[PDB]
């Protein structure tokens, strides 16, 4: 028997939105400021975009087989001295271009393609707090596919082994082009180190199929799994 | 059994009756083992805050042929864990007959002193005791299997709700 | 009872309760007049049947590639660059009142299974679209060594649901259990899912189907059939031209 | 599916043709406030299981002493000097479809039992009111003889329904029969049935429950179990001191 | 004339302006249906009786755990995983017209005690909850040495309210004088206060009664008793299972 309760609690955080209504780190872009010539300093750093870089934004949308949201990223960039005895730096400039599939991919630090004509580009000036952009939803689908279970191509009879084969799972349904990062300023005598995290925040959000989370440690983009296939713990049957 | 497809598996057979229970698990949707890995337990790991009655089904998967009578009871807590049926029946609970129904949906309605348990072990929201008992007993016929098995689930009823937002233990990234 | 075209079958679960549909003008990509078969192509395929023993650890299908080669439906789909369905998948197992186990039967949307090996997204086309006769799922996962002829095969373990999730939470998926002491088959109505309104059916699998015991078979002394048997439903094609033939083997 | 309190139950009797109900203002003897514990007491106690042999004579227990070690329905039992309630009798015994046998379930207000001994109604307290575990009858009548230390106990005779009286006839009494080839559980829904509207429990008992084998287990080979859930119904309870503490053994 | 149950006794002091009540649907957590025992367990039990002397420093009690073996109350309360009442505390103090002094009896909400020792919120279980006896006021603070074995008691001062808090301002809690010349009994009403709708009363003592000497107790030739009878008023559980048993000495 029960008794009459007039409940009050609400759903308001569980929602899609609320659920995904937090920045996650999705990258960690290192890049030098240093002089061109030391040949170990990365003076600038080509990114793909991808969620499949850290695990926990992962497994948060892979809950999900389908996926349409606005997407708002922010750059948190830190820099460091790697030496003491070179004297010091003025504030750095960073430059952060976002390169669509097919757009001329820098080949140098200070080549033609940061001229960023048609590419958006974020000119992040360092202590700013950090920069920010958003983007619609930009999937040639009607929605993200985060389970493609497919090729992109199907091989033929008569082709040889090499040709037909491509990567289980991989589609161009996710080809977002890729983030070019590098430091404006021309090199101080002191190589400087920095880092830029992304951070993404779904809005807008809609999602379809439900599926079981993730529960062995995710390897490689694809559903493949090696390790800790064993995540439940031992209890007994009959032990509370 | 654990990390196995047994584990989803409880063996009951048609031994005399005992008082002993089948099945023991702690009303922990998001911390206890059996219950932290099902969909809901997933669920609420993303969360701090959980409140709502829940729902247990057992599917029996004996032949039909079998009979037989249990015990499911819901303890809340604060008094010794129903170490036998004596004790078990006088928590809220149902008696399920596996001849009739092979499903028996028990509702685990909320009680609390909190208005929300938190999503880890925690004793002042510790939710209670889950148990199963044979009631008479399974009972089979000659050139029948003598041993089968039951299938638990769990989800949430329609009152249940979460708060407080918050990363899981589930998965992690190493280097 | 159960009729599509010129076939008949004598519990029910329509997936996400949504019955397929052809495109609405509204939400069609291509332009070019679609091709719809009807009863021709929208009918009811047996599968080759499967046996169901103590020791089973389940078996997997991908649709539309188990019915790549069922007549017309087969011919449509590999004469056209785009093809759309639904289905409706029956699973058919009896046994005696003295027999039990039970079969949970899934219909996943996009069901990506598992490889092999240590190279990521490895496993080549024809062992990902293996024909009606699908593909079973194993206790444990065996990483292929072989580095000279990598099998580039599926290993989806059945605990880890072929995909690195726990197998008990797969019923957030569409889904029927065929318990032997209550009933002997499974109805699933799948509408067409997907991204796109339709897609190349040769390249992609829009749905799967894993069957898993759930609770083993047992007799008092055994191996008991199981049937699939899956129409498409709700069939249009687009983008005429030679006919495609994948490679094999 | 009958349900009180927190307990839940998944062919039934009312005694009379009469539901248990509280006592009517016009019937109230007691002046004081009745305490009405509802829920907390009114709820379903499973008895200890018995067992039902090829040889089992039978079974009898008594209302309200079955229940007096029951929670806080004995707590109020033995906390008041008045005591009232209706009971819902559940037994459970199921078996196989290849078992045979029958039980008869008989709800007898003020069932009397015959003694052991030539001195008339000898038998003692405690033996009157062996609680939850109740008695069983006896195929024949054994007169006891010890005189230093009579047993004082109930020599229940099965055909004489423990009272004297041929067993075919307590079908007069409430009563359901338990056959196995047709169900597995009897329920029967006794009104308080007294001469008052309401008497201590702890002297008197009110109704008494005799399960006798009316067709004697068989199987083609064996034993079964054969449970009571017992719910005090529209309890009250009135003269509240100090807990009342009977002598036992 | 306070009349409460079977119960009644023949300057008043409701806390907070409060009555005690039951919990509104708008207020209630949990579902399950309450047990309100009502007179059975709402009746005024009689605790020991302590003994006022000139070097007394105090007493000190908590609720519910004052009443935790009256009767149907303790019953109640110990099968419950949830319990909420208010209470009417009777502090009975008479004496002549010759004798002097004066009691301040103090209802404190949440009257957590210091501890003895240098370990944190060290005082264990069975200290904390003494039952009827209560306990007694300290002059001075005496910091438990013993390490071996602690005595992991209260060490409440009587100036500092046993919390550290100055004595003379324990009146801002709800509060009657006993004055020896003017009045021989305070009464104190309390409702049920808490942070929830209801909680354990197990873990939980909701009230603290501190009854402290504010004038020694003289006469001219001496000790004279106090007597609290306490009332639990508007009483509700939830959760019936088996009953707890907590761990004594
Ligand atoms: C100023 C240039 C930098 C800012 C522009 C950044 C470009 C972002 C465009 C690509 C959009 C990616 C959206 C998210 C991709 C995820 O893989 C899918 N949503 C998965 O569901």
């Amino acid at each position: 028997q029960t008794r009459h309760v007039i409940q009050k609690r609400t759903r308001s955080e569980s929602t899609v939105e609320s659920f995904f209504a937090r920045g996650a780190c999705v990258a960690i872009i290192e890049v030098d400021n240093d002089a061109p010539t030391k040949r170990a300093s990365k003076l600038f750093s080509v990114w793909k975009i991808t969620y499949k870089d850290t695990v926990q934004l992962r497994r948060k949308l892979e809950f999900f087989t389908y996926s349409r949201f606005d997407m708002e990223l922010t750059f948190v960039v830190t820099s460091n001295y790697t030496d003491a005895n070179n004297g010091h730096a003025l504030n750095q400039v960073y430059q952060i271009m976002f390169i669509p599939p097919g757009a001329p991919i820098p080949g140098k630090w200070n080549d033609y393609t940061w001229q960023t004509s048609s590419n958006p580009s974020v000119f992040y000036t360092y202590g700013a707090p950090p920069a920010r952009i958003s983007v619609p939803y930009v999937g040639i689908a009607n929605a993200y596919s985060h389970f493609y279970d497919g090729f992109a191509k199907v091989p033929l009879a008569g082709q040889a082994s090499t040709e037909g084969d491509s990567l289980y799972g991989a589609a161009s349904l996710n080809d977002f082009g890729s983030l070019a990062v590098r430091v404006v300023n021309d090199h101080n005598p002191t190589k400087l180190t920095s880092k830029i995290r992304v951070y993404m925040k779904p809005k807008h959000v809609r999602v379809w199929c439900p599926r079981p989370p993730r529960a062995v440690p995710y390897y490689g983009p694809g559903v493949d799994y090696k390790d800790g296939l064993a995540p439940l713990p031992e209890k007994g049957l009959t032990t509370y | 059994r654990k990390n196995t497809m047994d584990m989803y598996r409880v063996e009951l057979n048609d031994a005399a009756h005992s008082d002993t229970p089948i099945l023991c698990f702690s009303l922990s949707p998001a911390s206890d083992p059996r219950l932290a890995h099902t969909m809901l337990g997933e669920i609420l790991n993303y969360y701090t805050h959980w409140a709502g009655s829940l729902k247990f089904t057992f599917l029996f998967c004996g032949s039909m042929m079998a009979t037989g009578k249990l015990l499911v009871s819901y303890a809340p807590p604060g008094a010794e864990a129903p170490k036998s049926r004596k004790e078990a029946m006088l928590g809220t609970h149902v008696i399920w007959d596996i001849g009739l129904q092979s499903s028996c949906t028990m509702v685990v309605p909320w009680i609390s002193n909190t208005t929300y348990r938190l999503t880890i072990n925690d004793s002042f929201t510790e939710g209670g005791y889950i148990s199963m008992f044979y009631q008479t007993r399974v009972v089979v016929p000659l050139s029948t299997p003598r041993k089968m098995d039951i299938l638990g689930f769990v989800s949430a009823c329609n009152d249940f709700s979460v708060r407080l937002l918050r990363d899981t233990t589930h998965i992690s990234q190493e280097a | 009872q159960l009729t599509l075209g010129n076939s008949t079958i004598t519990n029910s679960v329509v997936a996400y309760g949504r019955w397929p549909e052809y495109i609405k003008d509204s939400e069609a990509n291509p332009v070019d007049q679609p091709t719809e078969p009807d009863v021709a192509a929208c009918r009811f395929y047996t599968l080759d049947t499967v046996t169901w023993r103590k020791e089973s650890r389940g078996w997997w299908w991908k649709l539309p590639d188990a019915l790549k080669d069922m007549g017309l439906f087969g011919q449509n789909m590999f004469y056209h660059y785009l093809g759309r369905a639904g289905y409706t998948v029956h699973v058919q197992c009896n046994a005696s009142k003295f027999h039990q186990g039970a079969l949970g039967v899934f219909a996943v949307p996009e069901m990506c299974l598992a490889g092999d090996s240590t190279t990521h997204m490895f496993t080549k086309y024809e062992n990902a679209n293996p024909g009606e006769k699908g593909g079973e799922f194993k206790g444990s996962f065996t990483l292929d060594t072989n580095a000279t002829n990598p099998a580039r095969n599926f290993c989806p373990v059945d605990y880890l649901f072929g995909s690195g999730v726990l197998a008990g939470n797969a019923f957030v998926y569409p889904h029927q259990i065929i318990n032997l002491r209550t009933n002997n088959c499974a109805t699933l109505v799948l509408p067409y899912v997907n991204s796109l309104s339709i897609d190349s059916m040769t390249k992609h699998n829009n749905w799967g189907i894993a069957i898993l015991p759930l609770a083993p078979l047992d007799f008092a002394t055994t191996e008991i059939p199981i049937t699939l048997t899956i129409a498409p439903m709700c069939c249009e094609f687009n983008g005429l031209r030679n006919i495609t033939v994948p490679r094999t083997q």
